[PDB]
């Protein structure tokens, strides 16, 4: 999964850079302004593995 | 034992002498040994109880000139279930085996409550064979004992590492132990099983495992049976 993350971060950063180049400016300000609510959340599950 | 000696050597026939409550016999020896002025021995029982029990046990066994044979099965009461008690210790020294009746099995309701993990017979290999009982007996009993031990270990292991995390062998062995203590050791008080029928039930139990999992069974026995 570390190797997979190393690949996915590179490809996602490339996609974001391409989107920024197409838009003509960084979307950082808009992303920060749109941080009022969270669209992605992690719910903890106490999965029983072995003992 | 004198009746046994008569009927089994002077007459030519076999005898199965069954002696009940050797703990009661030892208590009787204690009563007489202290009926004299003799000082009590290791645990109250006389110091010569080894000889006094050897002279009772050893009057058995096949003889060259006679076609008879005395086989003894001394029923024995273990006080406080302590093997290191003098009577069980000396009987283990003089005799040639040990059949254990288990308090845990009896409480579970398994009649008869023999637990086969501690119990053994030294002279089994001289009885189980090709000419005596089925030719599979030697391998079947060894495999059954090994799988019962594995099942006991897996039953201990389930409560600590979860039922689903056990290996395939242990998962099958749990069902084998259940269908073993509930069907093989479990036996009616009036249910007589010939050794061949008992071996057939043993094989029906051993068919739970795949043919490759019966490690102790000889390949020829696996080919013929199973």
């Amino acid at each position: 999964a570390k190797q997979k993350m190393g690949r996915v971060m590179q490809t996602a950063a490339f996609s974001l850079a391409e989107v920024s180049y197409a838009t003509g400016e960084n979307i950082g300000y808009q992303v920060q302004e749109s941080v009022s609510t969270a669209r992605f959340k992690v719910r903890a599950r106490q999965e029983n593995v072995s003992g | 034992l004198t009746t046994a000696e008569y009927l089994a050597y002077q007459t030519e026939r076999h005898v199965l002498t069954i002696l009940t409550d050797m703990s009661s016999y030892a208590d009787a020896l204690r009563e007489v040994s202290a009926a004299r002025e003799e000082v009590p021995g290791r645990r109250g029982y006389p110091g010569y109880m080894y000889t006094d029990l050897s002279t009772i046990y050893e009057r058995a066994g096949r003889v060259e000139g006679r076609n008879g044979s005395i086989t003894q099965i001394p029923i024995l009461t273990m006080p406080n279930d302590d093997i290191t008690h003098p009577i069980p210790d000396l009987t283990g020294y003089i005799t040639e085996g040990q059949i254990f009746v288990d308090r845990q099995l009896h409480n579970k309701g398994i009649y008869p409550p023999i637990n086969v993990l501690p119990s053994l017979s030294r002279l089994m290999k001289s009885a189980i064979g090709e000419g005596m009982t089925r030719k599979d007996h030697g391998d079947v009993s060894n495999q059954l004992y090994a799988k019962y031990a594995i099942g006991k270990d897996a039953a201990a292991m389930k409560a600590v590492v979860g039922e689903e995390a056990l290996s395939i062998e242990d998962k099958l062995s749990l069902e084998f132990l259940e269908k073993f203590e509930k069907t093989f050791i479990t036996q009616g008080a009036y249910e007589d099983r010939t050794v061949f029928e008992s071996l057939d039930q043993a094989w029906s139990l051993l068919r739970i495992y795949p043919k490759e999992m019966l490690n102790r069974i000889s390949p020829k026995i696996l080919d013929e049976f199973y």
